[PDB]
C-alpha cells in the first residue's frame, strides 16, 4: 500500500528501540519476514532486515569482524541496489539512520579492523549519495529546516567516520603500514565531499559548518601527522586551508583562529619537515591571509613559522629562499598591516639562536622604505626601525650598505622620538621606546669606545691613560642609563599592566641595563632594575625569569653584605621553581643556583655543616658539567664559594667533611679564586675574542651573549678583586700585582673610572707591601684625580656622615676612599709621621660604621621593606679590622698612650663577634695581645736549657697564641704566621721539644709552600686534561691534612711522620730569628737540628746581650754591599783595589764574627755526628751527674752531639757550655765536661754526612757556608724541610735523574757572553769550554728562550757566564713549567740572591728553579767582579771536571774559594741550593 | 797597580700570569626544539 512501508519502518524502529533493551526486534524480525514474504521485493525491507542483523551484533556489543564485515557488506549491496535503482524512497533513508545508529552503538565497542573500516566507508558514501539525492530534491530546499536536518545527518555520518578513524589510528602500532596509507584516499575524500557540501551555506550555518568541518578535519590531521606519514597529512589538508585562504578577506567572518590555526599548522609542519621549502612558506602566506581580517596576536604564530622554514632554508643552503621576504609576497596589504607582520618577523627572527645580521637589516630597510616619514606616525615609526638599525650596525659592519653609523642612526631615532607628541594611550609606548633608544645610545658608544682602545693597544704595542678618561663622556653617558632607567620604572611601577606591544623585549632590555650596572660598579641600581625585572616576569607570568631575577637579586645582596633581605628572595626564587616544568635545563640551572644561595647563606649564617652538605651535593651533580655558558657561570659561581668556605679555620667544619671538601680537586682559596678567573677568561673567549683581554672572531648578539658579556665582565673584574685581596693578604704581593695590572689595563680598555680606581688603590697597597713609596704615592695621586673627576687632604673625608653625593651613595666608591685613607696613613707612617698616619687611621675607624649605616638605609629604600636588616651589612668589616691591627702595631711602639691600649680591647671585641670571619685579624690582634703582655731575661728563660752567662703569664700568652694558630694554621700570611710560631716555639721551649721544633720548622718559607701548592694543582690539572708523586708532594706541603684534636697534638704527629722520612747522612739545621715586634729584625736566633732517629735538638741563642748582635751583623753587610756598589764609581785604578781589599778584610771579619760571636761554642750543633759509640756513653754518664748540677732539662741528644766535636771544643766553648747549662754549681760542671772531652779527644769526623741550611729571609743574606769551621763540610741550602722530604719523594719515583745516576760531563750547555760586554770571559772560556767533549752552547748571541728550555730539560749541566742570571732568556715562569733535570751553574752578580723587600720573604729565581726540580743550583749571594768569578769559575771547572768520575761537586765548590784573589769578596760569594750532586 | 775588573750586572720580574692556553670550552650545543588535542 502507499502508507504500508511507512507503517513496517515505523513498526521497526519501535523493534530496535525496543532491542535496545529488551531484544524484543526478534520477533520484529519475524515480522520483517513476514513483511518481505506480503512485500516479495523492497529494497527498505532488505535494509530492514541487514539493519535488524546489525542490530543483533549491537547487543552482543562486540565480536568477530567478520559478521560486523558481512552485515556491512549486505548494507553496502542493498544501498547500491537502491540507489541505482529509480527509487529514492525516504524509507531508504530511515533503514540507513537506523543502521547508523546501531553502527553508534557499535561505536561504543571502539573496535574496528582495516576492513570494517572500508565498509563502513561504503556505506557511509552509499548514504552520502542518498543525501545528495535528497538535497536536490526541492522538498529539501522548500522548508529550511529540513535542509538543515539533512546536513545535520549527513554531518553526523561522516562525524561518526572521524571518529572510527581518529580511534583507530590511536588503537595502532608501528606495525600498522598501509593501514592509515589507504584510510587516507577515503580521507582525502571525505575533506572533499565536506567542502563541496559547505557551498551555498550563509550566516550561522555557515560559520558553525566551516568549525565543525575543521574541527575533524584537524582531527584526522592529528592523527595522521601523528603517523609520519606527513605526505599523507598534507594531501588531505591542502584544500581545505586553499578554500578557507583564497576566498574574499571576511567571507568566513567568525571562524574562530586556533581551529584554523590548527588545520595550517599541521600542512606547515608537515611541509617543512618533508624537506621543501617553498610552498611551505607559500602556505604560511597563505595562512597570514585567511587570518588577514583579525588580531596580530593569532598572526604571531604563522610568523614564528615562516621564520622558521626561512632559518631552516637558509641552513640548508638555499640562498633565493633566505632573500624573500613578507613585502615580496604580502603586496597588497595595508602598509599598518604589513608593518605590524614586519615587526613581528624581526621578533621572530631576535629569537633565534643563529646569526642573523643581514635578515634584520633587510627587514629594517624595507620597514624604513615601507613608512612615510612626513607624518608623526610615520616619523615615530622611523625612530623605532632607527632603534633596530642601530642594533644591527653596532654589532655587525654594514656600513657601506647603509651609509650610516650605528651612532648616528641612534642620534637621529632620539631627535624624531624627542619630537613625538603621543595620544594619552600609547604614552607607556614611547616610554619603552624611549628607553630602548637611550641603552642602545649607550650600548654603541661603550662599543666605540671599546673599539678605540682595542686599537689603541694595537698601534702603541699606562699611567696616562688612566688619567685620559674624559669626563664629559663619563657623566653624560651614565646620564643615557639612568633616563633609561627612570622610564621603565616610570612605566612598570603603575598598577595597571604596561600598554606596550613587546613586553619581552622589555624583560631583555631590562637584564641588559642591569648587567650594564654590574659592570659599571653601580650594584644598588642594578638592584632597581632586578626588582622592575620580577614585576615584568610576574605580569608575564614568565616564572623562569622571576626566579633567574630573584637569584640575581640574592647574589647582589650577599655581595653588598645583607643576608636576610638575600633570605627573602631566595625564598622567593624557591616559590617560583615549583610553577616550572622540572625536566627542564632552566629548572635544573635555577634550582642549583638556589641551592649554591642556602649555602651561602648558610655559610653567612654560620651553619657550616649543612652549607657544606648543600655545596657538597652541588659540587657532585652531573648536570653541572653541561656544555652552556650559564653551566660555565655557574661553576665559577661554585668556585668562589668552595674559596669562601676554604678560608674557614678547621674547627668550624669535621675532619671527614675537610677531606670531603679538599678531595673535590682545590685545597686553597686562591688556587679555587685562580680557576674561578680563568673560567671567566676562558668564557670571555667564547663570547667575544681576546682582543678585549690580550693584543693581536664575530660576536653572536642572540639576547643571550647581550646580557652575558656584560655580565662576564664584570665578574672578572670581581673575582681579579677577590684575587688581588687576598693574595696581597698571604703575602704574595707579584701574583696580586699581575692580576692587578691585568685587570687595570681590562678597565682602561672599558674606561669606566670606579673600578680603575678601586684596583689602582689595590695596586698602590700593594707596593706598600713592597716598600715602593714613590710608586705607591704616584698610585694614590692617579686615585685622587680619579675620584675628583668621579664626585661631580681630598675633600671626600670632609664629609657629613649623611651625605647623598656620588661617592657617599656608592658604597664601591665609599670602599675606595676608606681603602685610601687607609694606604695614605700606611704611607706616612712608613714615612716616619706618626701622627698624621695615626689621625687618618681614626679617620678610617670612623668612617667605616658610617657608611655601613648609610648602605643599610640605601638598601632598605630601594627594596622597600619595612625591617631594617637585621644587622648592619659587613663589607667594610676588613677595613676596620685592618684599621684596628695598624693602630693596635702602632700602640706597640708607644707603649703610653692609654688610648692605643684601649684600641686593642676595641679591636678585639669586634673581631671576636664576628667569628670566623675576621679570623687573620683577631690573630694579628691576639698576637700583638701576646706582645703587650710580655712587655731582660724574659720569661723564656724558664723554658729553656741554656742561658747565656692558665696561671702564669706564660700560660696565658700560650693559650692566646695557640688560638691565633689555630685561627690562621689552615691558610696562613707569611709574615703572620712566622712571627706567630717563632714566638710560641720561644715560649715553649723545652718543655715541648718536638713542638719546638715543628714551630720553628713551620715559620721558614711560608710563600713558597703556597707557590708550590698551586703549581702542583696546575700540574695536576694539566695531567688530568692530557700523579702518585704529586699527590704525595701536595699532602705534604698542605695546610689540612692534620687529625682532629688539641693543639699541639695533630701537629706533633704530623711532624713525627714527616721525622720518619729524612735520609740517613743528611743534618737538617733551621736558623731563624725571632722577632719581638713586627717590622723590625729580632737578636734572638733559634737553632733546631733535625736527624734521622734522633729526637730534635732546638736551642736559643740571645745576641742583644753581646756587643755583636746579630742586627749588627746584617747591618755591615749591608754597608758593605753599599760600599761595593759606590767603589765601581771611581776611575782611579789603585784607590779602586784599596778599596776592594778593605771590603774584602771587612767581609773576613764578617764571617770570623758569625762564627765566634753569634753561634759560639753551639757550632757543634751544626757539625755532624759521630758514629763511634764513646760520645753516647759520656752523654748518657754526664746526664745524671749535671743534672745534680743543675741542668733544668737534661738533653742525652744534646750532650752527644756537642761531645761529638770534643775534638775542636775550646776551653772557652767548655766555659760557656757549663755556665749555660748549669747555673747553681758552674765549676762541678766545668770539671766534668773538660774531664768527658779529654777522655773523648782523638775521634774521627763522619765522612758521607751533609748540612742542609734552612735560613730566614734575613739570615739567608750572610755568607754561612764560609764559616771556619764549615769550610771542609759539605754544605747546601733548602727552603724549607719539607723540600728535603719532596727530594726524597721524587727520587723514589726515578724522576730526578741527576740525584739518582748522576752528572754526565758531556750533557752540557753554557750560555757565554750573551749580551757582548764581556770580552775578557769569553776568551779565557771560549776554547776550554768548544773543546770539551758533547759541550753545546750560545756565544756573542742571546739565547733563544727554546734553547734554555731544552739546556735545562734535557742536559745534566747548564753552565750561565755572563750578566746576572739570565732571566731575561728564561724567566721564573717558564723555568716553573718545566722539570728542571740539570744542575745550574749561574756565575752572575747576586744569582742565587733573595730580593727582601720590606717585611715581605725573598724572592729569586733561585726558587723557581728548586720547585721545578733543579738538583743543586749554584749561584753569587752578592755582585761580584768578572775577572776574579773567571778565576773562580775556571777552578772549580778544572778540578771537578778533572777529578773523574763519582766527584762530589760540592768538594771543589769549596776548594775553588781560593782561587780568586778577593777571597772573601768573591770567593765567599758563591752558594749551593739544593741537594749533594756527583758525577756519573 | 792592575787594571779595573768591569762588575756583572744582576739585571732582575715581569711574572706575566700568560696561561692563556685556555681549555677552548665547548660552544653551546644546538639546544633547540602543544601538538596534542581530540
Ligand atoms: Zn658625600
Amino acid at each position: 500500500s502507499p502508507q504500508r512501508a511507512l507503517c513496517l519502518l515505523e513498526l521497526t524502529l519501535e523493534h530496535c528501540r525496543r532491542f535496545c533493551w529488551s531484544r524484543h526486534h526478534d520477533k520484529a524480525i519475524s515480522a520483517v519476514e513476514k513483511a518481505h514474504s506480503y512485500l516479495r521485493n523492497t529494497n527498505l525491507a532488505p535494509s530492514l532486515q541487514l539493519c535488524q542483523l546489525g542490530v543483533k551484533l549491537l547487543q552482543v556489543g562486540e565480536e568477530g569482524p567478520q559478521a560486523v564485515a558481512k552485515l556491512l557488506i549486505k548494507a553496502s549491496a542493498v544501498l547500491s541496489k537502491s540507489m541505482e535503482a529509480p527509487s529514492p524512497p525516504l524509507r531508504a533513508l530511515y533503514e540507513s539512520c537506523q543502521f547508523f545508529l546501531s553502527g553508534l552503538e557499535r561505536g561504543t565497542k571502539r573496535r574496528y579492523r582495516l576492513d570494517a573500516i572500508l565498509s563502513l566507508f561504503a556505506f557511509l558514501g552509499g548514504y552520502c549519495s542518498l543525501l545528495q539525492q535528497l538535497r536536490d530534491d526541492g522538498v529539501y530546499g522548500g522548508s529550511s529546516k529540513q535542509q538543515q536536518s539533512f546536513l545535520q545527518m549527513y554531518f553526523q555520518g561522516l562525524h561518526l567516520y572521524t571518529v572510527v578513524v581518529y580511534d583507530f589510528a590511536q588503537g595502532c602500532q608501528i606495525v600498522d603500514l598501509a593501514d592509515l596509507t589507504q584510510l587516507v584516499d577515503s580521507c582525502k575524500s571525505t575533506v572533499v565531499w565536506m567542502l563541496e557540501a559547505l557551498e551555498g551555506l550563509s550566516g550561522q550555518e555557515l560559520t558553525d559548518h566551516m568549525g565543525m568541518t575543521a574541527s575533524y578535519t584537524s582531527n584526522l590531521a592529528y592523527s595522521f601527522y601523528s603517523h609520519k606519514l606527513y605526505a599523507e597529512a598534507c594531501a588531505i589538508s591542502e584544500p581545505l586551508c586553499q578554500h578557507l585562504g583564497l576566498v574574499k578577506p571576511g567571507t568566513y567572518p567568525e571562524v574562530p583562529p586556533e581551529k584554523l590555526h590548527r588545520c595550517f599548522r599541521l600542512q606547515v609542519e608537515s611541509l617543512k619537515k618533508l624537506g621543501k621549502q617553498a610552498q611551505g612558506c607559500k602556505m604560511v602566506i597563505l595562512w597570514l591571509a585567511a587570518l588577514q581580517p583579525c588580531s596580530p596576536e593569532h598572526m604571531a604564530e604563522p610568523v614564528t613559522f615562516w621564520v622558521r622554514v626561512k632559518m631552516d632554508a637558509a641552513r640548508a643552503g638555499d640562498k633565493e629562499l633566505q632573500l624573500k621576504t613578507l613585502r615580496d609576497s604580502l603586496s597588497g596589504w595595508d602598509p599598518e598591516t604589513l608593518a605590524l607582520l614586519l615587526r613581528e618577523e624581526l621578533q621572530a627572527y631576535k629569537a633565534v639562536r643563529a646569526d642573523t645580521g643581514q635578515e634584520r637589516f633587510n627587514i629594517i630597510c624595507d620597514l624604513l622604505e615601507l613608512s612615510p616619514e612626513e607624518t608623526p606616525a610615520g616619523a615615530w615609526a622611523r625612530a623605532t626601525h632607527l632603534v633596530e638599525l642601530a642594533q644591527v650596525l653596532c654589532y655587525h659592519d654594514f656600513t657601506q650598505q647603509t651609509n650610516c653609523s650605528a651612532l648616528d642612526a641612534i642620534r637621529e631615532a632620539l631627535q624624531l622620538l624627542d619630537s613625538v607628541r603621543p595620544e594619552a594611550q600609547a604614552r607607556d609606548q614611547l616610554l619603552d621606546d624611549k628607553a630602548q633608544a637611550l641603552l642602545w645610545l649607550y650600548i654603541c658608544t661603550l662599543e666605540a669606545k671599546m673599539q678605540e682602545g682595542i686599537e689603541r693597544d694595537r698601534r702603541a704595542q699606562f699611567l696616562y691613560s688612566n688619567i685620559a678618561f674624559n669626563l664629559a663622556a663619563d657623566a653624560a653617558q651614565s646620564k643615557c642609563l639612568d633616563q633609561a632607567l627612570a622610564l621603565w620604572k616610570e612605566l612598570l611601577t603603575k598598577g595597571q599592566a604596561p600598554a606596550v606591544r613587546c613586553l619581552q623585549q622589555t624583560a631583555a632590555s631590562l637584564q641588559i641595563l642591569a648587567a650594564l650596572y654590574q659592570l659599571v660598579a653601580k650594584p644598588m641600581q642594578a638592584l632597581e632594575v632586578l626588582l622592575l625585572l620580577r614585576i615584568v616576569s610576574e605580569r608575564l607570568k614568565d616564572h623562569s625569569k622571576a626566579a633567574g631575577s630573584s637569584c640575581h637579586i640574592t647574589q647582589l645582596l650577599l655581595t653588598l653584605g645583607c643576608p636576610s633581605y638575600a633570605q627573602l628572595h631566595l625564598e622567593e626564587a624557591a616559590s617560583s621553581l615549583k610553577h616550572l616544568d622540572q625536566t627542564t635545563d632552566t629548572y635544573l640551572l635555577l634550582s642549583l643556583t638556589c641551592d649554591l644561595l642556602r649555602s651561602q647563606l648558610y655559610w653567612t649564617h654560620q651553619k657550616v655543616t649543612k652549607g657544606v652538605s648543600l655545596l657538597l651535593s652541588v659540587l657532585r651533580d652531573p648536570a653541572l658539567q653541561k656544555s652552556s655558558k650559564a653551566w660555565y657561570l655557574l661553576r665559577v659561581q661554585v668556585l668562589q664559594l668552595v674559596a669562601a668556605y676554604l678560608s674557614l679555620p678547621s674547627n668550624n667544619l669535621s675532619h671527614s667533611l675537610w677531606e670531603q671538601l679538599c678531595a673535590q680537586g682545590w685545597q686553597t682559596p686562591e688556587i679555587a679564586l685562580i680557576d674561578s678567573h680563568k673560567l671567566l677568561r676562558s668564557i670571555i673567549l667564547l663570547l667575544m675574542g681576546s682582543d678585549i683581554l690580550s693584543t693581536q672572531t664575530s660576536f653572536l648578539d642572540y639576547g643571550e651573549n647581550l646580557v652575558q658579556k656584560w655580565q662576564v665582565l664584570s665578574e672578572v673584574l670581581s673575582c681579579s678583586e677577590k684575587l688581588v685581596c687576598h693574595l696581597g693578604r698571604l703575602g704574595s704581593v707579584s701574583e696580586a700585582k699581575a692580576f692587578c695590572l691585568e685587570a687595570l689595563k681590562l678597565t682602561t680598555k672599558l674606561q669606566i673610572p670606579r673600578q680603575c680606581a678601586l684596583f689602582l688603590v689595590l695596586k698602590g697597597e700593594l707596593e706598600l707591601a713592597r716598600n715602593d713609596i714613590d710608586l705607591c704615592q704616584s698610585d694614590l695621586q692617579q686615585v685622587l684625580f680619579l675620584l675628583e673627576s668621579c664626585t661631580e687632604i681630598p675633600n671626600f673625608l670632609s664629609h657629613s656622615p649623611t651625605c647623598d653625593c656620588s661617592l657617599c651613595a656608592s658604597p664601591v666608591l665609599t670602599a675606595v676612599c676608606l681603602r685610601w685613607v687607609l694606604v695614605t696613613a700606611g704611607v706616612r707612617l712608613a714615612m716616619g709621621h706618626q701622627a698624621q698616619g695615626l689621625d687618618l687611621l681614626q679617620v678610617v675607624l670612623k668612617g667605616c660604621p658610617e657608611a655601613a649605616e648609610r648602605l643599610t638605609q640605601a638598601l632598605q629604600a630601594s627594596l622597600n621593606h619595612k625591617t631594617p636588616p637585621s644587622l648592619v651589612p659587613s663589607l667594610l668589616d676588613e677595613i676596620l679590622a685592618q684599621a684596628y691591627t695598624l693602630l693596635a702595631l702602632e700602640g706597640l711602639n708607644q707603649p703610653s698612650n692609654e688610648s692605643l691600649q684601649k684600641v686593642l680591647q676595641s679591636g678585639l671585641k669586634f673581631v671576636a663577634a664576628r667569628i670566623p670571619h675576621l679570623e687573620p685579624w683577631r690573630a694579628s690582634l691576639l698576637l700583638i695581645w701576646a706582645l703587650t703582655k710580655l712587655g731582660t731575661t724574659q720569661l723564656f728563660a724558664s723554658s729553656w736549657g741554656w742561658q747565656p752567662p692558665g696561671l702564669s703569664t706564660l700560660d696565658s700568652i700560650c693559650d692566646s697564641l695557640s688560638v691565633a694558630f689555630r685561627g690562621i694554621s689552615h691558610c696562613p700570611p707569611s709574615g703572620l704566621y712566622a712571627h706567630l710560631c717563632r714566638f710560641l716555639a720561644l715560649c715553649l721551649g723545652h718543655r715541648d721539644p718536638y713542638a719546638t721544633a715543628f714551630l720553628v720548622t713551620e715559620s721558614v718559607s711560608i710563600t713558597c709552600r703556597h707557590q708550590l701548592l698551586t703549581h702542583l694543582h696546575r700540574q695536576l690539572s694539566k695531567a688530568q686534561k692530557h700523579d702518585v708523586p704529586l699527590a704525595r708532594i701536595q699532602r705534604l706541603f698542605s695546610f689540612r691534612a692534620l687529625e682532629s684534636g688539641h693543639f699541639p697534638q695533630p701537629e706533633k704527629e704530623s711532624f713525627q711522620e714527616r721525622l720518619a722520612l729524612i735520609p740517613s747522612g743528611v743534618t737538617v739545621c733551621v736558623l731563624a730569628l725571632a722577632t719581638l715586634q713586627p717590622g723590625t729584625v729580632g737578636n734572638t736566633l733559634l737553632l733546631t737540628r733535625l736527624e734521622k732517629d734522633s729526637p730534635p735538638v732546638s736551642v736559643q741563642i740571645p745576641t742583644g746581650q753581646n756587643k755583636l748582635h746579630l742586627r749588627s751583623v746584617l747591618n755591615e753587610f749591608d754597608a758593605i754591599q753599599k760600599a761595593q756598589k759606590e767603589n765601581s764609581s771611581c776611575t782611579d785604578k789603585r784607590e779602586w783595589w784599596t778599596g776592594r781589599l778593605a771590603l774584602d778584610h771587612r767581609m773576613e771579619v764578617l764571617i770570623a764574627s758569625l762564627e765566634k760571636s753569634v753561634l759560639g761554642c753551639w757550632k757543634g750543633l751544626l757539625l755532624p755526628s759521630s758514629e763511634e759509640p764513646g760520645p753516647a756513653q759520656e752523654a748518657s754518664r754526664l746526664q745524671e751527674l749535671l743534672q745534680d748540677c743543675g741542668w733544668k732539662y737534661p738533653d742525652r741528644t744534646l750532650l752527644k752531639i756537642m761531645l761529638s766535636g770534643a775534638g775542636a771544643l775550646t776551653p772557652q766553648d767548655i766555659q760557656a757550655l757549663a755556665y749555660g747549662l748549669c747555673p747553681t754549681q758552674p765549676e762541678r760542671a766545668q770539671e766534668l765536661l773538660n774531664e768527658a772531652v779529654g777522655r773523648l779527644q782523638g775521634l774521627t769526623v763522619p765522612s758521607n754526612s751533609h748540612l742542609v741550611l734552612v735560613l730566614d729571609k734575613d739570615l739567608q743574606k750572610l755568607p754561612w757556608e764560609s764559616m771556619p769551621s764549615l769550610q771542609a763540610l759539605p754544605v747546601t741550602r733548602l727552603p724549607s724541610f719539607r723540600f728535603l722530604l719532596s727530594y726524597s719523594i721524587i727520587k723514589e719515583y726515578g724522576a730526578s735523574p741527576v740525584l739518582s745516576q748522576g752528572v754526565d760531563p758531556r750533557s752540557t750547555f753554557y750560555v757565554l757572553n750573551p749580551h757582548n760586554n764581556l770580552s775578557s770571559t769569553e776568551e779565557q772560556f771560549r776554547a776550554n769550554f768548544s773543546s770539551e767533549a758533547g759541550w753545546r752552547g750560545v756565544v756573542g748571541e742571546v739565547p733563544r728562550p727554546e734553547q734554555v728550555q731544552e739546556a735545562l730539560t734535557k742536559h745534566d749541566l747548564y753552565i750561565y757566564a755572563g750578566h746576572g742570571a739570565g732571566a731575561r732568556f728564561l724567566d721564573g715562569q717558564a723555568v716553573l713549567r718545566l722539570s728542571c733535570r740539570a744542575v745550574a751553574l749561574l756565575f752572575g752578580s747576586s744569582s742565587a740572591a733573595l730580593a727582601v723587600h720590606g717585611n715581605l720573604e725573598g724572592a729569586g729565581i733561585v726558587l723557581k728553579y728548586i720547585m721545578a726540580g733543579c738538583p743543586l743550583f749554584l749561584g753569587n749571594l752578592w755582585d761580584v767582579t768578572d775577572r776574579d768569578i773567571d778565576r773562580y769559575t775556571e777552578a772549580l771547572l778544572q778540578g771537578w771536571l778533572g777529578a773523574g768520575p763519582g766527584a762530589p761537586l760540592l768538594y771543589y765548590v769549596n776548594q775553588a774559594r781560593q782561587a780568586p784573589r778577593l777571597k772573601y769578596l768573591i770567593g765567599a760569594a758563591p752558594i749551593a741550593y739544593g741537594l749533594p750532586v756527583s758525577l756519573r | 797597580m792592575d787594571d779595573r775588573e768591569i762588575m756583572r750586572e744582576g739585571s732582575a720580574d715581569d711574572d706575566m700570569l700568560v696561561s692563556t692556553t685556555t681549555s677552548n670550552l665547548l660552544l653551546e650545543s644546538e639546544q633547540s626544539t602543544h601538538l596534542e588535542y581530540e
